[PDB]
């Protein structure tokens, strides 16, 4: 629900909150609203460099 | 009426150890 | 030999002959039982790689000897200087005898073996007993298949029950023939005679029995993960798709290739539910599968479901609580093909020394018959 | 140093004592034995008894015997008594497909991991000349994918698809002699759960497990791109590191402090474990793709004399290439 403030806009880089940001980003793609998709896609590339390709697995096996 | 074998009893073989050895096979396989 | 360590046991079949010594857990030699003449005599393995340029003949059918001029030439190849190298004068033999064989044939093989070969010991054994001797049991039910017909035979302690033996007239030959008919409806023409052994490799490599037909058809209609490519000796590549799980189902539904009956699953039920009430539980727990035509994937896991459903709507109608107390179990070790041989590898080992198991040569010098 | 045997994948590979012969399985129902005649690999023997996909091989060096297991629910023990290898039969009593096999340090038992929620420990009997099995099945809920043995020939590590890594005891009283006391525990009956791990919330399938030379440390890799080391000397404690790379498919100890791993990134890596309980990444070891292997690495083994003194290690995988890597 704070993803709107994120839409209006790496930060902490705790090496464990990157997984939480990845989870929020991939859960936000299910409900596009004509402007959130572009900014979320733009931050996906930024977060990928800081976190890594491994982080995509953590959200994929989060269950 | 008839025995379990469903046949006349064979008197020749009645008139006239595998089971000991087969127990180890029965134990090992099952 | 003097101490008795030259006993040889051989299983004779319509498709394959399996010969070896006692005390070994493996066959010494396997070879197909083909004898043929060109269009002098090519017998044994040589009649397999080349058969388009050769006229073949099968000298047996469910134990019945078709011609008594070709089995001698096959047995010379078995007991000859290319496979076993035996000195025939000093040996004893253990043979198989399929269920429900006529008397004349039983005493013709015994008669011809003592005369033209001069062995020193002969015994003939029922295959149902031998299959369970290799499993450690004594009372059970054998469901044997192959290239002849599928027999279901019970057996009590040591002695079979010929009254309660049932047979079904479909085997590997009918399934590999039906696969030719199915493959004919894709643009692939295989003639009946010269390409029989080319489609058999396709059957052996890519065929399986489905557990639930519904998911099989769903994957066959909406997905392409069942189609596989097979290479041929000519160099062509053919594609086999949904035909994998249609050919093996002549066993469970016999009317698809014009055979009147009930199928293997229901025939097993009709055989177990025909004996005295006390011994019926003794047969439910111990059912053994034998033969090469029961190595399809899933055939173990389908008969259990069919028997459980056939026993929950015919005997115990409704009331689904007591099936847990009703224990049913099917035994099928990954050594199903040679269980006739392995049993013969045990019975010749235990009774190697005492000289009453064998039929002595001197018995036929005076009497000419046997009572054992 | 790369060598390409065949274009097909290599399911599994086994070495012998002198590192002269190699046993391979090129994704079929056969096993090929190769030797080295000078400076070129030429095939030597073929072993063919299975009728299904072969999934695991191992080579007992001191006894010089090859155990083979596959997806046809079979296992065979191959021995060389004449010029031609011959098999011996193993009774396993499983109804699903086997997945892994491994010899013991003393070469008297071997452990088979299968998909029927079982672990089969098999030992030899000579009155009728075959191998007979015992089953461990109590706490397992899914298929086992990895196995390892302790130096003291009793304990047994296992990883399974139910997101757990377990340590059992496999003491067979007919064959083995009484063991000593370990930090892992004291009371060791057959089939008794000695320890269990796997609590991390987002756990994935464990693909590889391994013990250290001292025997008091365990290491395992998971499908959530994590490696973990469990210590039992000071206390039963864990330390898990969350790597930022693809999943890892094998693990092996090089020493008490360093552990080498490999996986789908096609490049082996080295991790360090401090005595205080911390895992830290060190470096890769391989500084078309910019990597010698062209596909995922499936197996990592030691070319040298194992964990007492390890210098070189061997990698093989789906690309069909086998590579020897030297630290120096
Ligand atoms: N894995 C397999 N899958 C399917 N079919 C197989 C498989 N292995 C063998 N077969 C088939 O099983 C048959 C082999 O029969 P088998 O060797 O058991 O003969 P047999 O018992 O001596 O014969 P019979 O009793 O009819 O004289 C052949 O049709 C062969 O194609
Ligand atoms: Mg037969």
């Amino acid at each position: 629900i704070v993803l709107k403030v994120l839409i209006s806009f790496v930060q902490s880089l705790d090496k464990n909150g990157v997984d939480l940001l990845m989870k929020y980003i991939y859960k936000g793609f299910e409900s596009p609203s004509d402007n959130s998709s572009a900014v979320l896609l733009q931050w996906h590339e930024k977060a990928l460099a800081a976190g890594g390709v491994g982080s995509i697995v953590r959200v994929l096996t989060a269950r | 009426q008839l025995p379990v074998t469903r046949t006349k009893i064979d008197w020749n073989k009645i008139l006239s150890a595998l089971m000991e050895v087969m127990q180890k096979r029965s134990k090992a396989i099952h | 030999d003097s101490q008795g360590r030259k006993v040889v046991v051989c299983d004779n079949g319509t498709g394959f002959v399996k010969c070896g010594y006692a005390g070994s857990n493996f066959p010494e030699h396997i070879f197909p039982a083909l004898v043929g003449r060109p269009i002098d005599l090519m017998v044994g393995d040589e009649a397999s790689e080349l058969r388009s340029m050769l006229e073949v003949n099968y000298p047996m059918e469910n134990g019945i000897v078709r011609n008594w001029d070709d089995m001698k030439h096959l047995w010379d190849y078995t007991f000859g200087p290319e496979k076993l190298n035996i000195d025939t004068r000093n040996c004893k033999i253990l043979l198989t005898e399929p269920p429900m064989n006529p008397t004349k044939n039983r005493e013709k093989i015994v008669e011809v073996m003592f005369e033209t070969y001069q062995f020193s010991g002969v015994y003939v054994a029922i295959q149902a007993v031998l299959t369970l001797y290799a499993q450690g049991l004594l009372t059970g039910v054998v469901v044997d298949s192959g290239d002849g017909v599928t027999h279901i035979c019970p057996v009590y302690e040591g002695f079979s029950l010929p009254h309660l033996t049932r047979r079904l007239d479909i085997a590997g030959r009918d399934i590999t023939r039906y696969l030719i008919k199915l493959l004919l409806l894709r643009g692939y023409a295989f003639n009946h005679s010269a390409d029989f052994e080319t489609v058999r490799m396709i059957k052996e490599k890519l065929c399986y029995v489905g557990y639930n037909i519904e998911q099989e058809q769903k994957l066959a209609l909406e997905t392409t993960v069942l189609v596989e490519s097979y290479t041929l000796p000519d160099g062509r590549i053919i594609k086999v798709g949904g035909e994998r799980f249609e050919a093996p189902e002549a066993l469970f539904q016999p009317h698809l290739i014009n055979v009147e009956g009930v199928g293997v699953a229901e025939l097993l039920f009709n055989t177990i539910q025909a004996a005295d009430i006390d011994t019926r539980s003794e047969f439910y727990k111990h059912i053994v599968l034998s033969g090469g035509s029961t190595m399809y994937p899933g055939l173990p896991s389908r008969l259990e479901r069919e028997l459980k459903q056939l026993y929950l709507e015919r005997v115990l109608k409704g009331d689904v609580e007591k099936l847990s107390k009703f224990k049913i179990r099917i035994e099928d070790p990954p050594r199903r093909k040679h269980m006739v041989f392995l049993g013969g590898a045990v019975l010749a080992d235990i009774m190697k020394d005492k000289d009453n198991f064998w039929m002595t040569r001197q018995e036929y010098q005076e009497k000419g018959v046997r009572v054992l | 140093s790369l060598h390409q045997f065949l274009l097909e994948p290599i399911t599994c590979h086994a070495w012998n004592r002198d590192r002269t012969q190699i046993a391979l399985s090129p994704n079929n129902h056969e096993v090929h034995i190769y030797k080295k005649n000078g400076g070129q690999w030429v095939k030597a023997h073929e072993l063919k008894e299975h009728n299904g996909h072969i999934t695991g091989i191992d080579w007992a060096p001191k006894s010089d015997r090859i155990v083979t297991c596959g997806a046809d629910r079979n296992a065979y023990v191959w021995s060389q008594k004449d010029g031609v290898w011959k098999p011996t039969l193993v009774i396993l009593r499983i109804n699903r497909a086997a997945t892994f096999v491994k010899w013991s340090p003393l070469e008297n038992k071997f452990a088979v991991g299968s998909g029927a929620r079982l672990i089969s420990v098999c030992y030899f009997e000579s009155e009728n000349d075959w191998w007979v099995s015992k089953h461990i099945k109590k706490p397992i809920r899914s298929t086992v994918l990895s196995l390892d043995w302790h130096p003291n020939n009793v304990l047994l590590a296992a990883g399974s698809c139910d997101f757990k890594c377990r340590v059992f005891s496999a003491y067979i009283k007919e064959v083995d002699e009484k063991p000593a006391s370990t930090p892992w525990g004291s009371k060791m009956p057959f089939g008794q759960l000695m320890s269990e791990f796997g609590g991390s919330g987002t756990g994935g399938w464990v693909h590889g497990v391994s013990f250290s030379a001292s025997g008091s440390r365990l290491a395992w890799v998971s499908h959530d791109s994590t490696v973990s080391v469990a210590d039992a000397s000071k206390s039963v404690q864990v330390s898990t590191l969350k790597t930022e790379f693809l999943p890892l498919l094998s693990v092996s100890f090089v020493s008490e402090n360093s552990v080498v791993a490999a996986g789908h990134d096609c490049c082996p890596m080295l991790f360090n474990y401090d005595d205080r309980g911390c895992l830290t990444f060190v470096s890769k070891l391989d500084i078309a793709l910019e990597t010698l292997h062209q596909n995922s690495i499936t197996q990592v083994s030691i070319y040298e004399v194992d964990k007492q003194d390890c210098r070189k290690f061997c990698t093989t995988g789906i690309d069909g290439a086998m590579t020897i890597w030297d630290f120096k």
